């Protein structure tokens, strides 16, 4: 993508998300990040849900082969899950590999740097999904790591209803339930999220109450699945 | 099975 | 795929299936066909589902590009429809190719004989809906004598309610209404197809009467979409 | 618009 102008490759981007083209959508965001510029709010957007509709579908898959590998434990279903499994981890590395040079470094901003911080989190999360030899543990306290500093960031920086802090503090409740195997430290966070939301709506216009209020039931959805 | 954050 | 065993390119193909990864799926049938065996009547199926499902989401693709391009008359909405065209092109062409290399002349019964020609009708249907240029017409003819191939052996080989000779008479009364601006050819075809094989529903068993009949029911739907 | 086959 190095030829493409970046507003073309982020035009390309929006027409790709309106054909429902995940992949080139991801193609045209990674261009438009080595392009090296900051991105803007509705850039991020862009970035994640290109990338999160593009490891979606592979985790999906992986789920549908590692349920037929374990009903059967020839080596065809082990090798085609590895094969699914090898571009998963891919994808999670090539976003970690935009985070890291150079989107982190340069978020300044408590929104951008929150952002950035929640995908880091969530792609080691999805490696953690996978991972089964030397360097688990590795990788969930590297997702843990990077969930904790957009936490810190976003306690100190953003009220209870922004909807990064939401969306974060859902994610990092579900990597608690599912990745940590802390039922319980899942079951706080999202009943302390919830609840802090809840006190602090009265502030918001008819729009943000709409947004703020949209991840709550998420994080009410979660309660109510745990308890 | 829990619902983490989608657009 | 020149590397992987017959079998288990086939196994992989039901596991893709099983995944809804429709690309993998059709590059795994690709390798079971380039063996240089006949297919089975199940792995023709695979075949025909892999690059249905592939050239489905292409297609779907581009007509949203090609809606937001007719109400846009910069040059992104035209390149980036051209892009997934060329890529739509190059499916089609892979299939057709299958087919030329050697599917077809190795096809001696009518079952097998007339779903390859079904295929290559509706592939060449396909290169017609994005043809403009010197071979448009060419490629309507090229859908049209496949077509035609396949019905005059289906009406002397196979009975009314036969499944592929259903989808067949199906697939050619869309390629009359959309391609050929040939509605009334369309529609007589539909309920010439649909009235004899209703007198031919007695013979069947339960099975098969469903099989039939879910078909049928398709040839409905589009008569009362046409009249 | 109209219905080709599909599985
Ligand atoms: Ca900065
Ligand atoms: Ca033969
Ligand atoms: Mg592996
Ligand atoms: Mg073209």
């Amino acid at each position: 993508m190095g030829s493409m102008e970046r507003a073309s490759l982020i035009q390309k981007a929006k027409l790709a998300e309106q054909a429902e083209r995940y992949e080139d959508m991801a193609a045209f965001m990674k261009g438009a990040v080595e392009k090296g510029e900051e991105l803007s709010c509705e850039e991020r957007n862009l970035l994640s849900v290109a990338y999160k509709n593009v490891v979606g579908g592979q985790r999906a898959a992986w789920r549908v082969l590692s349920s037929i590998e374990q009903k059967s434990n020839g080596p065809e279903v082990r090798e085609y899950r590895e094969k699914v499994e090898t571009e998963l981890q891919g994808v999670c590395d090539t976003v970690l590999g935009l985070l890291d040079s150079h989107l982190i470094k340069e978020a300044g901003d408590a929104e951008s740097r929150v952002f950035y911080l929640k995908m880091k989190g969530d792609y080691y999360r999805y490696l953690a999904e996978v991972a089964t030899g030397d360097d688990k543990k590795r990788i969930i306290d590297s997702a843990r790591s990077a969930y904790q500093e957009a936490m810190d960031i976003s306690k100190k920086e953003m009220p209870p209803t922004n909807p990064i802090r939401l969306g974060l503090a859902l994610n990092f409740s579900v990597f608690h339930y599912e990745i940590a195997n802390s039922p319980e430290e899942a079951i706080s966070l999202a009943k302390t999220t919830f609840d802090e939301a809840m006190a602090d709506l009265h502030t918001l216009s008819e729009d943000s109450y709409k947004d703020s209020t949209l991840i709550m039931q998420l994080l009410r959805d979660n309660l109510t699945l745990w308890t | 099975r829990p619902s983490s954050w989608r657009q």
